């Protein structure tokens, strides 16, 4: 018979039964994480058990289609992606096995606990307190034993299950007709429809490297005002030719500086603004925060936010017996169910967490009419960008003033833009050599380009190469300092939030020149701005359906990954660096460690 | 829980006529292989179960239709709307449609 047509009608009646599987299991859980009890478990056991052997049996029917002559481009995208087998490629003892192993990496993983030698009975965790005091701290004896004894006590026993797990990925990579892990991970990024815009897995491999070097400068200025402040903040300490220790930027694994921005403050005679007391006084709640939040919504254009979203979603006050997690998440229920799970409370911090959030809700409602296996982003660095950019876009003082938060008559300079600029890019620019080198070793470590024995040295001379982080104290090849990473024992691509900061900042650029602004790009506004929202929407719609280098065509000039509003958003930042490591040379060199 | 006693037919040959109704409930073959009463490799069942649920969104609720369809055949007719009557008035030179 006709395979097209069948493949149609099987697809419409896999949906028919995913939608409301999937909507009651996404009901279940949303209702346990607003309701935590013990009678809410077993009800996911038998959902999620469910819904596996709804993704599998359906999948396994998803073989006797030849995918070769289908026609439509969307029914033979769909097809391949029901078309995947998932895991169960090889024998049951070895997928049993690497179960096994990824279950019992997630629990040790999850069992952080170091001791104080000197008291023996208090062992700390990764939660506040160990990371709080490594994190705020004016020291260099506890905060590198705390690095030491984590990078340790964790990073050691999970070396030997490491070892196979990486064989094993690798192996039913190879079974999945992948010749490599990493290029599994690739894959998203990737499309092979339209002819012109084509794309490619291994064209990501040379497309990540080559957009960092023009932002190199940049991190080297950085880095030597960093080092300046440290020498005049922590003397004797950092060498002024070479770099820091990792343990003194702030985190662990580098990724993000802000708990050096007060030590590293421009100009910390002026404080920051805070509009927490105009709530304090105004009596904002959650729902007067919400509402003011949803007017920026308004002005742009995109539609206004569904009706009952404030009965069946909770806000505030879990209070007595009746707990629900205070992790801020956007629950896209289906069936037309939409819901916002967050600890609301007076804080400009839970103001832009509130925007985020609805932000992804709005992202939610924009995929609706999309079919049931089309309900997601072209590529992962989709949904944060477009919850980011407009918390960007309303956290600037005009933006606060608009909605009649703050007085008509301030007297803003180029100081407080100047703070602003190093304050937000001591973490949205200065964690991307972190996420290059990270997603370089996960490559290579996923490709077998190196043995066994060339691990920890090769990370660390490239660690030492990109971002500037020296060993405190020496290590060994037993040693695994990225397996204390959430994103390294979790099976999680890092390069996310790689693309995600410049579709951030490209998607920004586009809007301020398509929103009637002037000046630089980091006051920019796009409130009000109906004429902006169009732009945005006529992709944020398309979900999956279309590929991302046709996405990278309704909002940006060109499909092609140019990193070109990173340097002109922190052009007044680079101008005043200009005038501050004059005397101070910039890099760092690969030949002095803290120890020797 | 879910109203899972609304079905609506999902899988037919052919369309409906105008004014036409059908409660087979033969298993449709969407390929060529034939199968007997029961659905199998190319073989589904043509009618769907609603899931309807207070949760459920705008658009995807229930809902409740009435479509009323006027015939005028020939035969005398007996369907028509209410006629008023005004108050009758005596001795007075009026007009009147008794």
């Amino acid at each position: 018979s006709t395979i097209e047509e069948q493949a149609k009608t099987f697809l419409d009646k896999f949906n028919h039964e995913a939608e409301d599987l999937f909507y009651q299991s996404s009901l279940a859980s949303w209702n346990y994480n607003t309701n935590i009890t013990e009678e809410n478990v077993q009800n996911m056991n038998n959902a999620g058990d469910k819904w596996s052997a709804f993704l599998k049996e359906q999948s396994t029917l998803a073989q006797m289609y030849p995918l070769q002559e289908i026609q439509n481009l969307t029914v033979k995208l769909q097809l391949q992606a029901l078309q995947q087998n998932g895991s169960s490629v090889l024998s049951e003892d070895k997928s049993k096995r690497l179960n096994t192993i990824l279950n019992t990496m997630s629990t040790i993983y999850s069992t952080g606990k170091v001791c104080n030698p000197d008291n023996p009975q208090e062992c700390l965790l990764l939660e506040p307190g160990l990371n709080e005091i490594m994190a705020n701290s004016l020291d260099y004896n506890e905060r590198l034993w705390a690095w030491e004894s984590w990078r340790s006590e964790v990073g050691k026993q999970l070396r030997p299950l490491y070892e196979e797990y990486v064989v094993l990925k690798n192996e039913m990579a190879r079974a999945n007709h992948y010749e490599d892990y990493g290029d599994y991970w690739r894959g998203d990024y990737e499309v092979n429809g339209v002819d012109g815009y084509d794309y490619s897995r291994g064209q990501l491999i040379e497309d990540v490297e080559h957009t960092f070097e023009e932002i190199k400068p940049l991190y080297e200025h950085l880095h030597a005002y960093v080092r300046a402040k440290l020498m005049n903040a922590y003397p004797s300490y950092i060498s002024p030719i070479g770099c820091l220790p990792a343990h003194l930027l702030g985190d662990m694994w580098g990724r993000f500086w802000t708990n050096l921005y007060s030590l590293t403050v421009p100009f910390g005679q002026k404080p920051n603004i805070d509009v927490t007391d105009a709530m304090v006084d105004q009596a904002w709640d959650a729902q007067r925060i919400f509402k003011e939040a949803e007017k920026f919504f308004v002005s742009v254009g995109l539609p206004n936010m569904t009706q009952g979203f404030w009965e069946n979603s909770m806000l505030t006050d879990p209070g007595n017996v009746q707990k629900a997690v205070c992790h801020p998440t956007a629950w896209d229920l289906g069936k037309g169910d939409f819901r916002i799970l967050m600890c609301t409370k007076v804080t400009m911090d839970d103001f832009l967490t509130a925007h985020h959030e609805m932000g992804h809700i709005q992202y939610d409602m924009a995929y609706a009419a999309q079919p049931f296996l089309l309900r997601n982003g072209a590529n992962e660095g989709f949904h944060e960008a477009v919850g980011e950019i407009m918390s960007l876009s309303a956290a600037t003082p005009k933006h606060l003033k608009s909605i009649g938060l703050l007085s008509p008559d301030f007297q803003e300079d180029n100081e407080t833009e100047i703070n602003f600029l190093l304050k937000q890019a001591l973490t949205i620019v200065g964690t991307l050599p972190f996420t290059y080198m990270l997603e370089k070793w996960r490559w290579m470590v996923f490709k077998g380009e190196i043995p066994k024995d060339q691990w920890m040295k090769k990370w660390w001379e490239m660690k030492r190469e990109i971002v500037g982080v020296v060993e405190p104290v020496p290590h060994d090849e037993t040693y695994c300092d990225p397996a204390s990473l959430f994103h390294v024992s979790n099976d999680y691509s890092f390069i996310r939030y790689y693309t995600r900061t410049l579709y951030q900042f490209q998607f920004q650029e586009a809007l301020c020149q398509a929103a009637k602004h002037e000046g630089p790009l980091h006051k920019c506004d796009i409130s009000n701005s109906t004429e902006a929202g169009q732009k945005l929407f006529n992709m944020l719609r398309l979900g999956k359906s279309e590929p991302w280098t046709l996405a990278l065509e309704n909002v940006v000039g060109a499909k092609n990954m140019n990193v070109r509003p990173l340097l002109n958003y922190f052009e007044p930042l680079f101008t005043w660096l200009k005038d501050q490591n004059k005397n101070s040379f910039v890099g760092w060199s690969t030949d002095w460690s803290p120890y020797a | 829980g879910g109203n899972y006693n609304y079905l609506y037919r999902l899988f037919r040959k052919s369309n409906l006529k105008p004014f036409e109704r059908d409660i087979s409930t033969e298993i449709y073959q969407a390929g060529s292989t034939p199968c007997n009463g029961v659905k199998g490799f190319n073989c589904y069942f043509p009618l769907q179960s609603y899931g309807f649920q207070p949760t459920y969104g705008v658009g995807y609720q229930p809902y409740r239709v009435v479509v009323l369809s006027f015939e005028l055949l020939h035969a005398p007719a007996t369907v028509c709307g209410p006629k008023k009557s005004t108050n009758l008035v005596k001795n007075k030179c009026v007009n009147f449609n008794f």
